[PDB]
C-alpha cells in the first residue's frame, strides 16, 4: 500500500462522514444547526487536506524526512472547531472559548513549526506544544467539565463522552510525532500515515457519529 | 457496541496487513537490517493501535 | 477500569518488547528471511493481543 | 526473553491469583466457600503446570515443532472447573452440568490430540473441537443464560460478565492453535507462549478477580 493510497482512504472516510453529518442535520432546528455545521466543517476540511496530500502536494522535505504540511494545516483549522463544539456543549462564554482555542492553537502551531525544523531544537518546540496540551486537557477535564455539569443530563452525558474520546485520543498524537518522521523516525512513513488516518477518522468522524447518535436520542424523548 | 468492535477488529487486521506488506517488501530486499526496521515500525505501530482501539472502546462503552 | 487499562497498556508494551527482541535477534543474524519470519509472528501476535485486550475491556466495562 | 522465563511468569501470575483467592475466601460462609475453592483449584493447577513447563518438562517434539503437554493437561483439568463455576452461578442441575462439562472436555481432548498428531489429519481433530466449542458457546449464551436470569440481580450480573469474558476470550485460543506451532506455525514458539500466558492469566486470574470484586460488593449490601 502506498502513501497516496492511504491518503485517498483518509479523504474517502472524511467525505463519508461529511455526507452523513450534512444529511443528519437536514433534520435540525435553530438550536442544533450550529453543531451539524461544525461537524461538516471539521470533516470537510480534513477531506480536502487528504485529497491535497493524495494528489502529491505539500510533501515537504525536511533534512532526511518528509513532513506533510497539509496534515498540520488541517489540524490548525479543524481542532479549534472540535474545541468549539465541546465548548458549545459545555456552555462556555467568549472568554472561556478564547482561552481554550488559544491553548489549542499553540499546540498545533508548535507541532507544525517543530516538524519543519531540521535541528534538535525542534524538540523545544514539541515541548512548548506538549505543555500547552496539558493546559488544554486541564481545561477540558476541569473548568469545562464543571460548566457542562450545569446543563441538562443529555448534554452533560454527551460532553463527557466526547471529552473522554478527545482527551484520550488526542494524547496519542504527540507520541506519533515523537516516534514518527518528525521525531526519531522509528515508525515508517507508511505506518505514520496509516496511524494518523485512523486516528483522524476517529477523532473527527467517530466524534461526529457519537454526537449524531446522541442527538437523535435526545430529540426522540 | 457491535459496529464499534467489528470496526476495531477489521481495522486491526487491515493495519496488520499493511505492516506485513512492509515486512515482506523489506524481506524481498535481502537486507536483514531493512526487515528489522520495518518490523520495529510494525511493532510500535501495533502497540499505538491498541491504544487507539482501547481509547475508542473505553470512551464509547464507558459513560 | 483504571487498574484494568494500565494493566492493558503495560502488557502491550511488554509484549511489544518481546516481539522487538525477537526481531532484533533475527536481525543480528543477517538473514532477511529470518527477520520477516519474526516480524510476521510479531504482527499476528499484536493483532491477537488487541483482540485479547479489547475482549477484556468490552467484557469488564460493558455489563 | 526465553520460553522458560515466560513459563515462570505464568507460574508467578497464577500463584499470585491463588494466594489472593485463598485469602479472600477466608471471609466466606457455607454459600460462598465452593466458589473460592473452585478459583483456588483453577489457578493452583495452572501454577503447577507452568512450573512443570518452566522446569523443562513436557516439551514434546512433534514433527518439526514443540507441543507443550502440560498446557493441554492444565486445560483439561481447569476449564471444566471454570465451566463448573459458571454453572453454579447459572443454577444448573446435574444433567445440565453433565452436558456442558462433556462439551468442554471434547474441546480440550480434541485440541490436545490434534496438537500431538504430526499429519494433516490433526485439523480434523481441531474441527471436532471447534464444533464442540460452538455447542459450548450456545449453552453458555442460551440455556445457561436463561437459567441465570432466574436468580438474583447480583448473581445474574456476575454470570453475564463472566460469561462474556469467557466466550470472547476462549474464542481466541483456537486461532492461536491454528496460527501457532500446532497449526501453520506463523507465530514463533515465544509469541505463542507469551499470548497463552496472558490469555490464561485473564481467563483464570482475571475471571477470579472479577468474581472477588462482585462478591465483596454483594456482601456489602
Ligand atoms: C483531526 C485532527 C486532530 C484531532 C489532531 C489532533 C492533534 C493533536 C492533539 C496534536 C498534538 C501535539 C502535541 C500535544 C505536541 C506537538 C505535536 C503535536 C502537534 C502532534
Ligand atoms: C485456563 C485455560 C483456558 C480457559 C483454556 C481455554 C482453551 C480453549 C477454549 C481452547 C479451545 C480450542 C478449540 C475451540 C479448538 C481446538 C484447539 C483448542 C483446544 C485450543
Ligand atoms: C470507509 C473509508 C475508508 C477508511 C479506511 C481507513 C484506513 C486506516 C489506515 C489503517
Ligand atoms: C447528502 C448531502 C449531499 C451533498 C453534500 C455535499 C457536501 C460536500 C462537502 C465538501
Ligand atoms: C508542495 C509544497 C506546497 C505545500 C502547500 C500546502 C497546500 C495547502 C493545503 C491545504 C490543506 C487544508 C485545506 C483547508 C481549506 C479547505
Ligand atoms: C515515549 C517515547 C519517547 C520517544 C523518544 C523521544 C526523544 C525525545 C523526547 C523529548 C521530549 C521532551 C522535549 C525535551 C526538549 C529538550
Ligand atoms: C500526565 C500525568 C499527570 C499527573 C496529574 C494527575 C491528575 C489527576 C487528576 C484527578
Ligand atoms: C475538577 C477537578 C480538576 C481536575 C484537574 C485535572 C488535572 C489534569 C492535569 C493534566
Ligand atoms: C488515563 C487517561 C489518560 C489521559 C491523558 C491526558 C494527558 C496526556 C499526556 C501525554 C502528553 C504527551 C507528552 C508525552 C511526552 C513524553
Ligand atoms: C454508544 C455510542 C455510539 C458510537 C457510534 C460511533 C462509532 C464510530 C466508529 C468509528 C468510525 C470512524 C470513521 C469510519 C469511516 C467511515
Ligand atoms: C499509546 C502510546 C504508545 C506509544 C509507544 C509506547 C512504546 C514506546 C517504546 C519506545
Ligand atoms: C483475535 C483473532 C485474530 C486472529 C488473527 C487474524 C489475522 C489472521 C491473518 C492470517
Ligand atoms: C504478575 C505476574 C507476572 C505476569 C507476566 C505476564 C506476561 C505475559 C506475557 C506477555
Ligand atoms: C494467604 C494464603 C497463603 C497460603 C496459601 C497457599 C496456597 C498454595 C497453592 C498451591
Ligand atoms: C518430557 C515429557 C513428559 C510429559 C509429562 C507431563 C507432566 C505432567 C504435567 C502436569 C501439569 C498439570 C498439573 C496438574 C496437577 C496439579
Ligand atoms: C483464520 C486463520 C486461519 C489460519 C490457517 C488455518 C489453516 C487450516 C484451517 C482449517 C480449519 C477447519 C478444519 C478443516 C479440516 C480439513
Ligand atoms: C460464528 C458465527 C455464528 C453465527 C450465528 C449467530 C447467532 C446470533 C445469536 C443472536
Ligand atoms: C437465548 C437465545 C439463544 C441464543 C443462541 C446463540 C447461538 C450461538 C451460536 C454459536
Ligand atoms: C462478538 C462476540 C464473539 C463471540 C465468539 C463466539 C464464537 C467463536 C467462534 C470461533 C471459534 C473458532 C473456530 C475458528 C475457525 C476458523
Ligand atoms: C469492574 C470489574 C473489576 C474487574 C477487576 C479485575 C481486572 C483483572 C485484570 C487482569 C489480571 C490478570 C492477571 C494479573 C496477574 C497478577
Ligand atoms: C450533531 C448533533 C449535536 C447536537 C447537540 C445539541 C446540544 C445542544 O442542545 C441544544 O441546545 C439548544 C440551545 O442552544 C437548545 O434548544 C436545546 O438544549 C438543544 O436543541
Ligand atoms: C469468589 C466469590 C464468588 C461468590 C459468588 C457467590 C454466588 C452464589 O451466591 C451465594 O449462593 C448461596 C446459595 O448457594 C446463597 O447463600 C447466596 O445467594 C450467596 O451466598
Amino acid at each position: 500500500v502506498g502513501l497516496t493510497t492511504l491518503f485517498w482512504l483518509g479523504a474517502i472516510g472524511m467525505l463519508v462522514g461529511t455526507l452523513a453529518f450534512a444529511w443528519a442535520g437536514r433534520d435540525a432546528g435553530s438550536g442544533e444547526r450550529r453543531y451539524y455545521v461544525t461537524l461538516v466543517g471539521i470533516s470537510g476540511i480534513a477531506a480536502v487536506a487528504y485529497v491535497v496530500m493524495a494528489l502529491g502536494v505539500g510533501w515537504v522535505p525536511v533534512a532526511e524526512r518528509t513532513v506533510f504540511a497539509p496534515r498540520y494545516i488541517d489540524w490548525i483549522l479543524t481542532t479549534p472547531l472540535i474545541v468549539y463544539f465541546l465548548g458549545l456543549l459545555a456552555g462556555l462564554d467568549s472568554r472561556e472559548f478564547g482561552i481554550v482555542i488559544t491553548l489549542n492553537t499553540v499546540v498545533m502551531l508548535a507541532g507544525f513549526a517543530g516538524a519543519m525544523v531540521p535541528g534538535i531544537e525542534r524538540y523545544a518546540l514539541f515541548g512548548m506544544g506538549a505543555v500547552a496540551f496539558l493546559g488544554l486537557v486541564y481545561y477540558l477535564v476541569g473548568p469545562m467539565t464543571e460548566s457542562a455539569s450545569q446543563r441538562s443530563s443529555g448534554i452533560k452525558s454527551l460532553y463527557v463522552r466526547l471529552r473522554n474520546l478527545t482527551v484520550i485520543l488526542w494524547a496519542i498524537y504527540p507520541f506519533i510525532w515523537l516516534l514518527g518522521p518528525p521525531g526519531v523516525a522509528l515508525l515508517t512513513p507508511t505506518v505514520d500515515v496509516a496511524l494518523i488516518v485512523y486516528l483522524d477518522l476517529v477523532t473527527k468522524v467517530g466524534f461526529g457519529f457519537i454526537a449524531l447518535d446522541a442527538a437523535a436520542t435526545l430529540r426522540a424523548e | 457496541m457491535g459496529a464499534v468492535f467489528i470496526f476495531v477488529g477489521a481495522l486491526t487486521v487491515l493495519f496488520g496487513a499493511i505492516a506485513y506488506g512492509e515486512v515482506t517488501a523489506a524481506a524481498a530486499t535481502g537486507d536483514a537490517a531493512a526487515v528489522q526496521e520495518a518490523a520495529v515500525s510494525a511493532i510500535l505501530g501495533l502497540i499505538i493501535l491498541l491504544g487507539i482501539n482501547l481509547g475508542l472502546v473505553a470512551a464509547t462503552l464507558g459513560g
